[PDB]
C-alpha cells in the first residue's frame, strides 16, 4: 500500500500513470509516483521506493515512487530574466544533461521521450532527466492553429521509422541544446512530417547514405533544399557551442555523436 | 461532474497556456481536483507564471492540503522557487502557516538550504 | 516492396502506422496497410498480404496489407433516415459484431480498443471488426470544449486499470449495442475518472466485491448514487434486446457475458 | 508547409467535424496531401457528410488519382455508397469516366455487384 498520496495526476506513460503524490513518510514532500502493473546518478531522477500493491496469480500492480523536481527546463527557460538564460549555466546544465543521459546509455537505457518538459531543472539550476507521457500536445501560430504533441524534440531516425537506438536522444539533446540559447524550439513541426523537414531545412538534405532506401519518406522527397547556417537561429553561440550542437544534431545516429564523448568535446572546457 | 481536474493537471504540468486557456474557457479556479487538491496547491511551483496565473484568476491562495496540511507557499518555500513564493505572498498567501509536522515555510527553505527563500522568508515576517 | 500505394495515414497504432492505400495489384482497390517492424471469419477485416519491407540483423520492416471496408460504424449510424437504423437490422449488425468479436476470443486475441469507429459497415450493412489506432480525440458540449481521445467504450476494468481480459471487448460491443439504437454514445467521459463514473450513473454502484480493492479509484469514492433504469437512454429497445444490453454491460468482467454465449442468447431469436 | 493534409486524413477517417473544423478554420480543400492526392479523393466514401462537406466548400470534384487515374465517383461506385457518389454527381464529376484499368464507375458498380449503385449510374448516364 501507499504511504504517498496521490496529488494529482501528471501523464500516462506507457507502463501506466503517473502522478504527483505527496510522500507522507518525509515532509509531505512532493514526489512522482509511476504506478504499474506486470504479469543512480545524479543527474538523474532518482527512484525513492518500489511499493508493491498486489502479488497475484500473474499480475502485480506496484508503484514506483521517483523523487520529484518541480519545475522543468521548459519553465526554467519560460522564466529567465529578459537577456536569457546565462552562457557559463547552459555549458553547466547542458553539460549535465549529457553526462546523465550518458549514465543511461551506459546500461542499455534509451529514453526516446527526452523533451524539456522532462528535464527537470531544480532550484540550484541542478539538471535531472525524468519521463512523465504527460504529452503537452500543442497548437499552431496565433492563427494556424494546428494540432501536434509535441514531437519537436524527435530524431530524424524515429521520425521517417527505422530505428529507436541509444543515439535517438543525442539528437534531442541537440534540439534542447539549441532551445537553451534559444528559449524558442528549434523544430516545431506538426505532422510528423512537417517534422521531418522543418530539421533538414535547417540541417539540410544528406546525401542519400545516412538517409535509408525502405524507411517511410523517401529523401528525394524533401529535395535537396537547404543548408541553412546554424547561427541564423541559435545566435550568440560560442564557437565550441555551434561545434557540439551540430556534433548532437548530426542526421545519421552512429555517425552523430555519443553522450559519452559529448561530455569530452572541448565545448565544456 | 469536474473539469476543474484538467486544471489541476494543467497547474501541475505547469501549463501555462492550458490553464489560462482552460481558465479562460470557463474552468473552476477553486475546485477539488478529484483527488481533492485545488490547483495552486498542486501546481508546479517554479511556474510562477502559473502561480501568478491562477492566484490573478479567482485563486484563493490559502489552502490547507487534506492529508499533509501543507500550504502552496511551504512547498514553493520547500523547492526553492522564490518566484512561485513572492507570487503567493503578494496575493494573499500567508508566509507564517504550518503543516502537519507544524513546519512555517521559512523552516522548509531554511532546512532545504534554500538561502534565498530564506532570506525572503527571513524578513517580510 | 508495396505494390499497394499509400493514399493516406490514416492512423497510428502501437504496432506502428496505418495508411489507406490503393492496391495496385487489384482495381488500385483500396486497402488498409499496417507497416511494422520487429526485432479468417467473415465478420473480421481480412489481411490481403504481410509484404516484407527489410530482413536485417535483427528487426525486419514489414507491411501488412489488410482489407478495407471505407465507412465505419460511426458514419453508418451517422448516416440512417431519421427515424433511426431499422430493428432487424441492429439484430444482425449487433449479431454480426458479436459472433467477430467472438472469432478473436477463441484464439487469444483482445481487441481492447473497440469503439464504432473500428467496427466497418459494408455497403451491404456487413460487418468487419478492425483496429486503426487513429485516435479520433473529441470535445465537449458546444460550449463545454473538454477534450479526449473518445474512451467511452472503455471497460470499468481497464478504466480503474486492473486488467485488459477477454471481457473488455464485450463491455464495448455493450456500449456500441446500446448506441445502435442511440446514434449518441452511451458514456461520453472526458478524462479516466468521468467515463468511469458515467458508467455507474446509469448501471449504478456494484457492492464492495464486483469492484476490486487495489485498483485506481476506490469504490466508495464514486458513492452508490444510481440504478438508473436502462430503457432511460436506449429507448424503443425491445425486452432480449434490454436483456443482452445489461449482459454485455455489465462491471464484473467474469460475470459479464461471453462472446460465444452472446451469439446464443434469446435476443438473436 | 502543408497543413491540408491533416484535411486529407480528416476526410480519409470520414471525420466530418474536424473537416469542417479544419476547413472552416482556414484549410485548403484543394492540396495534395504529401502522398498527393487531395481529400474528396482520399475522403472516407460513404461519409456523404464528408463528402458533402468539401464538395460544397471549394472542393474540385474531378481529379485523377496519380498512379491509380481512379477517381472518387470510381471509389464511391466501387463501394457501393450510393450516398457520396450522388453528393459527389450532382457536385459536379461526371459519372463516366475511365480509370488505369479503363473503367465506368458503373462498371466497378455493376461488376461488386452494388445493384443500387448500378442503378443510379445505370440512368442519368
Amino acid at each position: 500500500d501507499q504511504q504517498y498520496e496521490c496529488v494529482a495526476e501528471i501523464g500516462e506513460g506507457a507502463y501506466g500513470k503517473v502522478f504527483k503524490a505527496r510522500d507522507l513518510k518525509n515532509g509531505g514532500r512532493f514526489v512522482a509516483l509511476k504506478r504499474v502493473r506486470v504479469q543512480e546518478h545524479p543527474n538523474v531522477v532518482r527512484l525513492f521506493d518500489v511499493c508493491t500493491v498486489s502479488r497475484t496469480d500473474r499480475e502485480t500492480k506496484l508503484t514506483l515512487v521517483f523523487e520529484h523536481v518541480d519545475q522543468d527546463l521548459t519553465t526554467y527557460l519560460d522564466k529567465v530574466p529578459e537577456p536569457g538564460v546565462p552562457t557559463e549555466t547552459i555549458k553547466d546544465m547542458m553539460f549535465q544533461l549529457l553526462r546523465g543521459l550518458d549514465f543511461l546509455h551506459s546500461h542499455r537505457v534509451v529514453h526516446r521521450d527526452l523533451k524539456p518538459q522532462n528535464i527537470l531543472v531544480t532550484s540550484s539550476g541542478q539538471i535531472k532527466l525524468a519521463d512523465f507521457g504527460l504529452a503537452r500536445i500543442y497548437s499552431f501560430q496565433m492563427a494556424l492553429t494546428s494540432v501536434v504533441v509535441t514531437l519537436w524534440y524527435r530524431a530524424p531516425e524515429v521520425l521517417l521509422q527505422s530505428s529507436y537506438a541509444t543515439p535517438v536522444d543525442l539528437w534531442s539533446v541537440g534540439c534542447i541544446f539549441a532551445e537553451m540559447f534559444r528559449r524558442k524550439p528549434l523544430f516545431r513541426g506538426s505532422s510528423d512530417v512537417d517534422q521531418l523537414g522543418k530539421i533538414l531545412d535547417v540541417i539540410g538534405l544528406p546525401g542519400e547514405e545516412d538517409w535509408p532506401r525502405d524507411v517511410a519518406l523517401p529523401r528525394q522527397a524533401f529535395h535537396s533544399k537547404s543548408a541553412q547556417p546554424i547561427e541564423k537561429f541559435v545566435t550568440d553561440i560560442d564557437e565550441l557551442g555551434k561545434d557540439l550542437l551540430l556534433k548532437c544534431l548530426t542526421f545519421n545516429p552512429a555517425k552523430r555523436i555519443s553522450a559519452y564523448s559529448a561530455l569530452s568535446h572541448p565545448y565544456f572546457q | 461532474e469536474p473539469s476543474a481536474d484538467w486544471l489541476a493537471t494543467a497547474a501541475a504540468r505547469g501549463r501555462v497556456e492550458e490553464v489560462r486557456a482552460l481558465l479562460e474557457a470557463g474552468a473552476n479556479p477553486n475546485a477539488p481536483n478529484s483527488y481533492g487538491r485545488r490547483p495552486i496547491q498542486v501546481m508546479m511551483m517554479g511556474s510562477a507564471r502559473v502561480a501568478e496565473l491562477l492566484l490573478l484568476h479567482g485563486a484563493e491562495p490559502n489552502c490547507a492540503d487534506p492529508a499533509t496540511l501543507t500550504r502552496p507557499v511551504h512547498d514553493a518555500a520547500r523547492e526553492g522557487f522564490l518566484d512561485t513564493l513572492v507570487v503567493l505572498h503578494r496575493a494573499g498567501a500567508r508566509l507564517d502557516v504550518r503543516d502537519a509536522w507544524g513546519r512555517l515555510p521559512v523552516d522548509l527553505a531554511e532546512e532545504l538550504g534554500h538561502r534565498d527563500v530564506a532570506r525572503y522568508l527571513r524578513a517580510a515576517a
